C-alpha cells in the first residue's frame, strides 16, 4: 500500500529513519528531457553509494572517524530534538571532505580483501 | 568519542531549485470527438490524481512574485497557440486595396460600426481574379491617406495574418501541472496567506489543481475564490510598478451578449483553402452589452475598499476609470463564444468612499473585434472567423487587476489596468513551489562496521 | 556463448531456473523513446530488487512466511509442472501485498544490523 | 508449514501489450551512390538477423484481424512518404487556365487518351511568362464548364500537388520490425494457421522477416506465398464487412508492359525547380496491357473455389466483375517502373463453378495515370513524372482480396476490391504477436533467510 | 574531491589499482544522444559485473581457473611490469570466453545458497 | 598453479571510436544584450575548464588527415548557418528584369564596379508596385544577353537567396569541444610534432581550447601559433592532391580596409519585411585594400623557403600566383566588418628562391561581393546587407594552404589556394583524438573466492 510520500519531513530524525523506503520508491522532447533527468539524478546518487561499499543499503555503518571540526553536538540528546532539514542546514558545510574519506576507506577494504584471500 | 559517520539514503530534505514541469490534462478530453484542441492534442497524461499529504511540522517559506512556475506557464500558453494556427491559412493574399462603404441592416437603416467592403481575389484559376465583398468591423479597417473610399485591413502592413481554424474552437480546459520523478510540488494551505512570507500547515502533491488557462485584461473571469475574506496581493503596495491583485471571496456574477446574428459566408482563396468573411448582417442594429448585478458590486466594491483603506486608513480611496489610449489595453477584454468582446469599464469604477440581487442592474456596452494582435505576441496577429447566431455568455469574476495612479490629492488612488499579463496566472499558482529531493545524508553514530 | 533467449519458456519452472541468466542478460525520437523505455523499465525492476535486501541476486531467499490465503500446492511435483506461466496466471491475484511484507521484512533487518553494531 | 516467500529474476514469463517497434533495413541498401532511398534513409539500423528459437511445448493465443503491429506498419509507410516528397518541387504554379486540344503520334493519327495542352506560366524572370505546351492524359484534365477547349488540372481545385523526385525512386525494399529491450516478437510456425486461434508451435525472434512494403488493390503482388494449401482467412466469412484474405501457396506470374516511348521534356518554374512534362509521343498508339497465363488463372480459381465451398458446400460460387465508379477503387493498381497502372479485371473475375503453361494468354487493358490522390492520404496529391522508354514488368499473385456481395440468386458471390489498403500489410503480419516480458516473480520454497 | 581522470594510464598495473576510483567516477537532440549512450553505456558494464557476483565490487576475485590457453605470463615478475594497455592488446583474444565461465560459476554458487539455506 | 581469475572495474584502458561531441561557449558568451549569436543560441553549456591531466608514459598514435572531428567541426559550421538564415527575408520577389545604367559619385564622377539599377517592386498593397532604384556591384550582375541596358541578378536564376538578417552578425567566437561521459579527449604536446606519428608526451582534457570557426580561403588567418618554428604538414608531401598546411610561428599582421561610406537605405518588400540595398555612395572613388609589412613578408618567405627545402634539397623553389578563373577559389576571402572581400595575391606569391618594420609596405586591391554563394553549400546562396561607414580591419596571419604545380622547368612549383574548406579547421584540431574508455578487465592472481 502507498505511503503516500515526504510525510516523514519536519518529524525528528530517530522516526524519520524509518520510512526511508516511501523517499527511496507526453509533449514531446520536454517530457523526454524531464524522463532523462529523473534517471541520470537517481543513477548518480545510486552509484554515489557503490564507492563507499554501502551498494544496497538504505541505513549504511562506515569506518570514518567523526571530529568536532564538523557539525558536533550531544548526538544522543539532540539525535532528536533535531529535524533533517535544520541538521542539512548545519552540516552541508563539510560533505565534501566526508566523501573523499569514505572512497579511501572503501578502497582499503577491497584491497585488504584482495590481498588476504591470496592466501586461500 | 566511538561515534563514527553513518550514511543514511532516502532522507526526506528538499532545496529550491528550478525545474521543467509536465503538462497534463483531464482523461475528459476535447469533447467534440477529440478534434486535437491543444491541452487534448499534447499535453494529455492522463489525469494524476492529487494524493495531498500534510506536513506535520514543516515551515516553509513561499515568493510568489519570482517564483519558477508561472514563467513556464507562460511560455506553455504562448506557445500553444503557435502550434495550432500553423497549419491554418494564411490570409496574405487578402491585404489587397478595398473599395468599401457604409452597410445597412434591414429598413436600410445605416449599421453604425460596419463597412460593406468589396476586393480583388484570385479564384481556384490562378490567372482569373473576380470581385468579392464582406462586411469588416471599423476596428479591423484603416483608412487608406488619400480617397475617402479606400480602405485597407489594419494589421496587414506589419506583419501576416493568420485565420483561426474553426475545428480547433480554444476554450479554458483545465491545465495540471505536475513536477517530474524526483522532485515535489509542495503548497501552502494557511487560508490567509498573503502571497509571500513562510506558510505554517504546508502539503504536497502529484500535481496542481486544475487551472483554467484564461485570457483577459481586468477582471480575471472565471478564476477561483479564496478561503476566507477578501484577500490583497502585491510585492509593495506602495510602489505604484506593482500590480495590486485583489482577491474575491465572493463571486460577482456578469453576463455578456451578442443580440445581433451573423452571416458567415466563405470565400475561396484557392487550392483547398477557405476564408469565412462576414456576409450580410442579420437582426436588427444593437451594440453587445454586458451585465452586472448592481447590489453585489456595490457591496463587493464597499468590501474592497474597505480591506485596502486597512494599508491607509488616514486617507480617501477613490477608484478611477481607465486613463485612455488603445482598447487593448484600456477595456476588459475577454473571448466569449468565440468572438473577442472589448468592454468599456468606465462605470464601474467612478466609486468612492470616505474616511470613518435582481434589481439595478447595470450595462456597458463593449466593442467587437476580429482581427486580434493576440496579447501572446507583438509582430503578428490572427483572424477570428464569425460565429453565426446570437451568443450568450455567463462567467464569474473572482479578482481585479488594479494599480495606483498619482493623483493631485493626498488621498489614495486605483484604477483598473494590469501592466502584465502574467498577473493572470500568478493569482492561481501563488500557493505552489517546486523543489529537489535530495535523499543522501550523513550522520554520526555509535556504530563502526564489521571487519571481516 | 549466446544461448539463445525466452527458450525456457513452458518447460517446467524447476529447469527453467538454471537458466535465469538467459533472460536477464535512429528513427529520429521515436527510437529514443525504445531506448529510454527500456532503461527504465530495466531500472524499474532493478531497484525494486534492492529495497527486498535481494541487490544483486537472481534467486533470493526472504523472510516472509508463506500462508494458504494466496495460492496453495503441494509443489513437491507441482513445482516441477507448474509451469512458470500458469504459476503467473495462479499468482497474480497477490503479488501486489508480497512486496510491502517484504519491505517492511527488509526495513527490520537493516535497522537491526544497524543497532547491533552499535555494541561493536 | 516451513514455506517462506523467495523472489526470482529473470523469470521467462510475458504478457501482451503494445509498443514501439524499431525500423530496420537490410545491409544491402539502395545503391544507386546511395541518393537517400526512405528505408534505409531514415530506417538506418542494418539486418538484424532473425535468431529464431523455437519454444517447447507452448500454446499462445494469436489475432490477426486486431493486432498492434499493422497500425504501426501503416502509419510508418503513410509517413514515409511525407518525408520525402516535402523538398521536391510544388506545381501550384502550374494550376491555370489550359488551352488544350487533340494529340497525333505519326502520321498524324489521332492518339486516343492524350490531349496537347498549353498554357502561361512564368520563367526565370518573375515579369515575364510565355506559353509552353505539354500532353497530359485525359485523367489528369478535367474539362472546365464552358467552352470545349478550356482545361484545368483535374486535383488543383481541391489541394495542392507536389511533383515526385526522381531521384528518390520508390521501390519495395524489404522492411524488418524489431522490438526493442526487453520486448520479444513470437510467431506461428503451424503451416495451416487460420490467422486467428492459439497455435502450438510457437517461436520468437529478434525481427520480422524482410516484409515488402507494396502498393496494390486487388492481387497482393509480390508477396509471400503459404507453406501448404491456399488458405482462407477472415475475421467471419459471413459477415461482408470484412475482406476475405486469399492466400496462394502458387504464384501465378502476371506481366504489364507499356510499349509507348515517352519524350521526357524540362519546364522551367523558377530558380532551380524544374517541373518534367511529356512532350511528343514516339512509337505507334498503343493501350498498356498485361498478361497471365490461362491455364495457370482456371487451375488457381478452380482451387480457391474448391477451398471456398467447403465454407458454403451447399449451393454454387460466383465470381463476378468490380460494379464500378471510381478508377481508383474499381482497378487493379501497382506502380511498375516508376509509373503508375490501373488495370480492368472484368475478364478474370466471371467464372462460375457449380456444386459436385504458354498458351491462351489473356489480356486485360490498363489505364494510366499521373496525377494519383496517393490511397496513403486525402486532400492532397502527387505527380509522377514521365518515364523515358517502353517499361516492362513481372511479378507474382499470391493473393486476393476478395469481398462477398448480396446477389439476389440463391448462390454465394464474390468480387475483387478490398475495402481498405491496411489488408496489404495484413497478409505478412498476421503471424507475429509482440509481448513484453515480466521477468520478476515469487514462488514458495523450503528456505528462509540467514540471520547474520 | 577531483584528482585528474586518466592520470593511472601509462603506469603499471599493480600501481594503477589503487586510483580505480577516479576512473569509475538549443542543440537538444544531439546532447539527448550522448547523455543516452552514457547512460546505457555504464548500464552495461555495471550489469555485466552483478552477473558474476561482484555486485559492487571494484575489485573482486572469483572461481574459475586459468590455464595458459589464454595469455600466460609468470605475473609474479611481470605483475607491476606491463602496463594496463599492453595486457589488454595481450589478453583481448579470450575475454569472450572467459565471461561465460564466470557467468557459469554464479549461477552455480546462486544455487548453492539457495539450496543449502533449504534445510535452515 | 593457483591462478585463478579475478575482474577489475576501473581499469585506465581505451580504443579509438567514433562519438558525439558537446558544443559549448565561453561564460562570455555574447555582450550585445546576447541577441543570440549561434554559438550562444545553440552551444548552450557554458566554459568547461580544460583540466588538463599529462600521462606519464603513454605512447599514442595520431593521424591528422583522418580523424574523427574535423567532419563534426565541418557539419555544425556548415548547419549553424542554416539555423540563423531560416528566419530572415527571401528576396525572391527581387528577382526581375532590371533596368540598370552607370552610377557616379561626387562632381558626377563614374565610380568603376557600380551601377544604378532599377526596377519594380511590390509596395505593403499587394495591387501595387513602384519603380525603386538601388546601386549593385558588377559581381552581383549579369547583363542579359542583348541590350546592354538589361540586367538581372547574378544568383536567381540557380537557386533562392536570404538576406543575412543584421541582428545576428556573425563573429569568429571560439567554440569549445567536450566528450561526453564515458568518452576522453587526448592530445599530444610534442611541439614538433609533424601531424601523424606517434606522440611520447600525450595528456587529456575535459575539452579543446578556444577554437575560432574563422573562414578564408588562403591565409589562415587569425589562427593558432606554433611553439617552436616553421612546421609543414601533409599527408604525401609528393604527392599534388594533398594541401600543403604551412603553419607559421611568426604572426605577420595584415590589414584591410575600405576606404568610403555607404548609405543603407531600406526598400520594404510586403508584410513586416526589410531588404537594405545600397543607395548613393558617399566619400570618394577607391578600392578597398590590403597592407602588409613587406620586411616581414620578406622573412617569412624566405623561412618557408628554407623549411620546404630541406624536403626537396636539390633543387630551387618558386612561388606562383593564382591560376585564374572564378573570383570564389582564385582569391584570400574573409569577411572582415561584415562585408566579403576578395583579395588577390599575385604580388605576395612571386618570389623565387635559388640552391645554396614599418616601410615598404606591400599593397593589393580587394574587390567585393554582396550576394555570396557562401563556400558552405552549393545551390544555395546569401545576400549581406551594406554596411554603413568605412571599415577597418586587422588580423594576424598564421599559416598559408599552399599546394604544388607541375611546373615543366625542372624546380619545385607552389601557388596558393586550398581544395577543401576543411584544411582551415584541421590547423587546430591536428593535435586532438577522441577515445572511448573500456574500464573492464580480467588479469590473473593468487586468489579464489570464499565458499561462504
Amino acid at each position: 500500500v502507498f505511503l503516500g510520500f515526504l510525510g516523514a519531513a519536519g518529524s525528528t530524525m530517530g522516526a524519520a529513519s524509518m520510512t526511508l523506503t516511501v523517499q527511496a520508491r507526453v509533449w514531446g522532447i520536454k517530457q523526454l528531457q524531464a524522463r532523462v533527468l529523473a534517471v541520470e539524478r537517481y543513477l548518480r546518487d545510486q552509484q554515489l553509494l557503490g564507492i563507499w561499499g554501502c551498494s544496497g543499503k538504505l541505513i549504511c555503518c562506515t569506518n570514518v572517524p567523526w571530529n568536532s571540526s564538523w557539525s558536533n553536538r550531544n548526538l544522543s540528546e539532540i539525535w532528536d530534538n533535531m529535524t533533517w532539514l535544520q541538521w542539512d542546514k548545519e552540516i552541508s558545510n563539510y560533505t565534501q571532505i566526508i566523501y573523499g574519506l569514505l572512497e579511501e576507506s572503501q578502497n582499503q577494504q577491497e584491497k585488504n580483501e584482495q590481498d588476504l584471500l591470496a592466501l586461500d | 568519542e566511538n561515534l563514527w559517520v553513518t550514511v543514511y539514503y532516502g532522507v526526506p530534505v528538499w532545496k529550491e531549485a528550478k525545474t521543467t514541469l509536465f503538462c497534463a490534462s483531464d482523461a475528459k478530453a476535447y469533447e467534440k470527438e477529440v478534434h486535437n484542441v491543444w491541452a487534448t492534442h499534447a499535453c494529455v497524461p492522463t489525469d494524476p490524481n492529487p494524493q495531498e499529504m500534510v506536513l506535520k511540522n514543516v515551515t516553509e517559506n513561499f515568493n510568489m512574485w519570482k517564483n519558477d512556475m508561472v514563467d513556464q506557464m507562460h511560455e506553455d500558453v504562448i506557445s500553444l497557440w503557435d502550434q495550432s494556427l500553423k497549419p491554418c491559412v494564411k490570409l496574405t493574399p487578402l491585404c489587397v486595396t478595398l473599395n468599401c462603404t457604409n452597410a445597412t441592416a434591414s429598413n436600410s437603416s445605416i449599421i453604425e460600426g460596419m463597412k460593406n467592403c468589396s476586393f480583388n481575389i484570385t479564384t481556384e484559376l490562378r490567372d482569373k481574379r473576380e470581385k468579392k465583398n464582406a462586411l469588416f468591423y471599423k476596428l479591423d479597417i484603416v483608412q487608406l491617406d488619400g480617397n475617402s473610399s479606400q480602405y485597407r485591413l489594419i494589421n496587414c502592413n506589419t506583419s501576416v495574418i493568420t485565420q483561426a481554424c474553426p475545428k480547433v474552437s480554444f476554450d479554458p480546459i483545465p491545465i495540471h501541472y505536475c513536477a517530474p520523478a524526483g522532485y515535489a510540488i509542495l503548497k501552502c494551505n494557511n487560508k490567509t496567506f498573503t502571497g509571500t512570507g513562510p506558510c505554517n500547515n504546508v502539503s504536497t502533491v502529484q500535481c496542481t489543481h486544475g487551472i483554467k488557462p484564461v485570457v483577459s485584461t481586468q477582471l480575471l473571469l472565471n478564476g477561483s475564490l479564496a478561503e476566507g475574506e477578501i484577500i490583497i496581493r502585491s510585492e509593495n503596495i506602495t510602489k505604484n510598478v506593482k500590480t495590486i491583485i485583489v482577491h474575491l471571496n465572493e463571486s460577482v456574477k456578469i453576463e455578456c451578449t451578442r443580440p445581433n446574428n451573423k452571416t458567415r459566408t466563405s470565400i475561396r482563396i484557392g487550392p483547398g483553402q477557405a476564408f469565412y468573411a462576414t456576409g450580410q448582417v442579420i437582426g436588427d442594429i444593437r451594440e453587445a452589452y454586458c451585465n452586472i448585478n448592481e447590489s453585489k458590486w456595490n457591496e463587493t466594491l464597499q468590501r474592497v475598499s474597505k480591506k485596502l483603506k486597512e494599508y491607509f486608513p488616514h486617507k480617501n480611496i477613490t477608484f478611477q476609470p481607465s486613463s485612455g489610449g488603445d482598447l487593448e489595453i484600456t477595456t476588459h477584454s475577454f473571448n466569449c463564444g468565440g468572438e473577442f468582446f472589448y468592454c468599456n469599464t468606465s462605470s464601474l469604477f467612478n466609486r468612492t468612499y470616505m474616511a470613518n440581487n435582481s434589481t439595478r442592474t447595470i450595462t456597458i456596452h463593449c466593442r467587437i473585434k476580429q482581427i486580434i494582435n493576440m496579447w501572446q505576441e507583438v509582430g503578428r496577429a490572427m483572424y477570428a472567423p464569425p460565429i453565426a447566431g446570437n451568443i450568450t455568455c455567463i462567467s464569474n469574476i473572482t479578482g481585479l487587476l488594479l494599480t495606483r495612479c498619482y493623483g493631485k490629492n493626498n488621498t489614495e488612488c486605483f484604477r483598473p489596468g494590469g501592466g502584465n499579463m502574467k498577473d493572470n496566472w500568478r493569482s492561481e499558482l501563488y500557493k505552489y513551489k517546486v523543489v529537489k529531493i535530495e535523499p543522501l545524508g550523513v550522520a554520526p553514530t555509535r556504530c563502526k562496521r564489521r571487519v571481516v
